């Protein structure tokens, strides 16, 4: 729908080897219907992926970092999606989004199509993509192009997202050309097997953000790129 | 209705990706006088998905009657959900080589002389009923290879997908 909405709650100031539990209220679409994910952003890093729950709840995946401590679980008559968050550790310091997974009528799956605002934990003390250039100075109505570099054949299963300063990922490109709904035509995709391309045909001030490349062919780990700036000369 | 669509393009591996070089390519199960290619095991969707399965049916001798078998939508619950077939025509149409690109060619023009009943056991000769079925002419003067696509590859299941098949008929020049 139109009126999507995630809501990330339970972050929170802990020591190593304590525990939280984050919880995410969904609302505006069938939650019933939707595989749910978690994703992290470490403080100035980029996006991981951490955990997806199948829309039924009985599979669940993990990144490896996650496996045996983080659970991924799901209420479908409270709409609401959970990570239980045991043996805390310094690295696991990151804002925690629930993410919508783009899957549905048996195609999509993989792609993280709607991100909440995000919840902060802070714990006080593989398919490789590889994009380039880290940044892009460039001004407004310039042709920007973003390239990403697969280690391996990843078809033309690749996502492209951005992230405004201060807000949450969005996704623009699923499956290398497909532009999401309501994403403008300035934001064009292209590519298959290892090398892909995103191009913002005239770069409007709301553009210069950074961009992260994913691919969802081989998975878990649903992995994502290093991300690329977009800045101003 | 025996039309053909010249603006549609396509290539053996589609939007997969897919290398040739890892084309699981098998030959088929021939009956002597029956040529089969039979993808009702080969598309469902595996955490390696999407692999492309290649049958590949030479044909050097007359009258042999070829017969692909595609999975149907809902035939098993989910597995087919998003499968299509190429052309939609077939066995009448037929994908042919232009370079790298595929293009729809009518069977009856690309070998005169080739049998297609209306029907296969009493139902259409079309892959919407699971089969088609052609048998090639007494004579055939040049080489001529075509193609068919029973693609899977767009049915996904969390992190599953989908076999894209493609059946190759090779037509050795025979007869003369």
């Amino acid at each position: 729908t139109g009126q999507v909405q995630l809501v990330e709650s339970g972050g929170g100031v802990v020591q190593p080897g304590g525990s939280l539990r984050l919880s995410c209220a969904a609302s505006g679409f069938t939650f019933s219907s939707f595989a749910m994910h978690w994703a992290r952003q470490a403080p100035g890093k980029g996006l991981e992926w951490v955990a997806y729950i199948r829309y039924d709840g009985t599979k669940e995946f993990y990144t490896d970092s996650a496996k045996g401590r983080f659970t991924i679980s799901r209420d479908n008559s409270k709409n609401t999606l959970y990570l239980q968050m045991d043996s805390l550790r310094a690295e696991d310091t990151a804002l925690y989004y629930c993410a919508k997974d783009l899957g549905i009528n048996s195609y999509g799956y993989g792609g993280l199509d709607f991100w909440g605002q995000g919840t902060l934990v802070t714990v006080s003390s593989e398919i490789v993509l590889t994009q380039s250039p880290a940044t892009l100075s460039l001004s407004p109505g310039e042709r920007g192009t973003l390239s990403c570099r697969a280690s391996q054949n990843v078809n033309r299963y690749l996502a492209w997202y951005q992230q405004k300063p201060g807000q949450a990922p969005r996704l623009l490109i699923y499956d290398a050309s497909n532009r999401a709904t309501g994403i403008p035509a300035r934001f064009s995709g292209s590519g298959s097997g290892t090398d892909f391309t995103l191009t913002i045909s005239s770069l409007e001030p709301e553009d210069f953000a950074v961009y992260y490349c994913q691919q969802r062919a081989i998975w878990p780990p649903l992995t994502f790129g290093g991300g690329t700036k977009v800045e101003i000369k | 209705l025996d039309k053909i669509d010249l603006s549609y393009e396509t290539t053996e591996s589609g939007d997969t990706a897919v290398s040739e070089d890892s084309y699981d390519k098998y030959a088929s199960q021939n009956t002597n006088k029956e040529y089969v290619c039979d993808f009702t095991d080969q598309l469902k969707p595996t955490e390696s998905g999407p692999k492309v399965k290649k049958c590949e049916v030479k044909v050097n001798e007359p009258l042999i009657k070829v017969k692909i078998i595609c999975p149907l939508k809902g035939s098993v619950e989910k597995l087919y959900d998003n499968i299509e077939y190429v052309p939609k025509k077939s066995p009448y149409v037929v994908l042919t080589k232009e370079e790298t690109k595929l293009k729809e060619k009518l069977l009856s023009k690309l070998i005169y002389g080739l049998l297609i009943s209306p029907t296969v056991n009493e139902k259409e000769n079309n892959f919407k009923e699971g089969v088609i079925e052609f048998t090639l002419p007494p004579v055939v003067h040049k080489a001529t290879v075509f193609y068919f696509i029973c693609d899977n590859s767009k049915t996904e299941d969390d992190n599953k997908k989908g076999n894209r098949g493609i059946v190759e008929v090779y037509v050795e020049p025979y007869g003369n």
